[PDB]
């Protein structure tokens, strides 16, 4: 029943789905790391992309949970649809 | 060429808080010092293997490693080149590079850790 947009996920989904990106450190994963990493830049559309994974803002925790903050926080306040509620 | 055995050689430079910063400008950054002496007479299997260490010596070093994200640091305790910024990227390069500096002239000078160079895929032509 597969997700296509940000819209599908509840935030502890796309949470659990950034820290996959996190954990795909291996050189033997480089290619599903990218496309993770791509499938992240086309489901959030914020204009930071990658950036937001590897070169944070000082000012949030430097984390999955503060990158899930970030683009909640930013998908609201330029009225885009947002995360999938409670379940 | 890359793919063939051989051993590390040379010194590297100083460097200190911002030569990550360095590598994403002209000519990019040394391998730093303290790094080179960690892999100096070191046998390598081929530059891929001198790559993969390399990184995870920048790892083990705090002052190199605290100047990567959460995420890039997890990277270069794999051995895994870490993800460039954004403005850095060129179309399919996503990582940092390394890049020899002068023509190869003699046997093992793929590893002489004189003339490689830590840049950004936006750095690597030159």
């Amino acid at each position: 029943e597969l997700k296509h947009s940000i819209s599908d996920y509840t935030e502890a989904e796309f949470l659990e789905f950034v820290k996959d990106i996190f954990r795909l450190s291996r050189p033997q994963d480089n290619d599903l790391q990218i496309k993770l990493v791509l499938e992240f830049k086309r489901l959030t559309e914020h204009p930071d992309g990658s950036d937001l994974i590897y070169y944070p803002r000082s000012d949030r925790e430097d984390s999955p949970e503060g990158i899930v903050k970030e683009i909640k926080e930013w998908r609201a306040a330029n009225g885009k649809s947002g995360f999938k509620q409670g379940l | 060429k890359r793919n063939k055995p051989g051993k590390a050689t040379g010194k590297g430079k100083p460097v200190g808080d911002k030569w990550l910063d360095d590598a994403g400008k002209d000519s990019g950054a040394p391998i730093p010092d303290r790094i080179a002496d960690k892999l100096r007479d070191k046998e390598f299997k081929n530059f891929d293997d001198f790559r993969k260490k390399f990184w995870k010596e920048v790892a083990k070093d705090p002052d190199l490693a605290k100047q990567f994200s959460k995420a890039n640091q997890r990277n270069i305790k794999d051995g895994n080149a870490p993800f460039a910024r954004e403005s850095d990227q060129v179309g399919g390069r996503t990582t940092y590079e390394l890049h020899h500096d002068k023509p190869i002239s003699q046997d093992g000078g793929v590893y002489d850790m004189n003339n490689i160079r830590v840049t950004t895929p936006k750095r690597a032509i030159d």
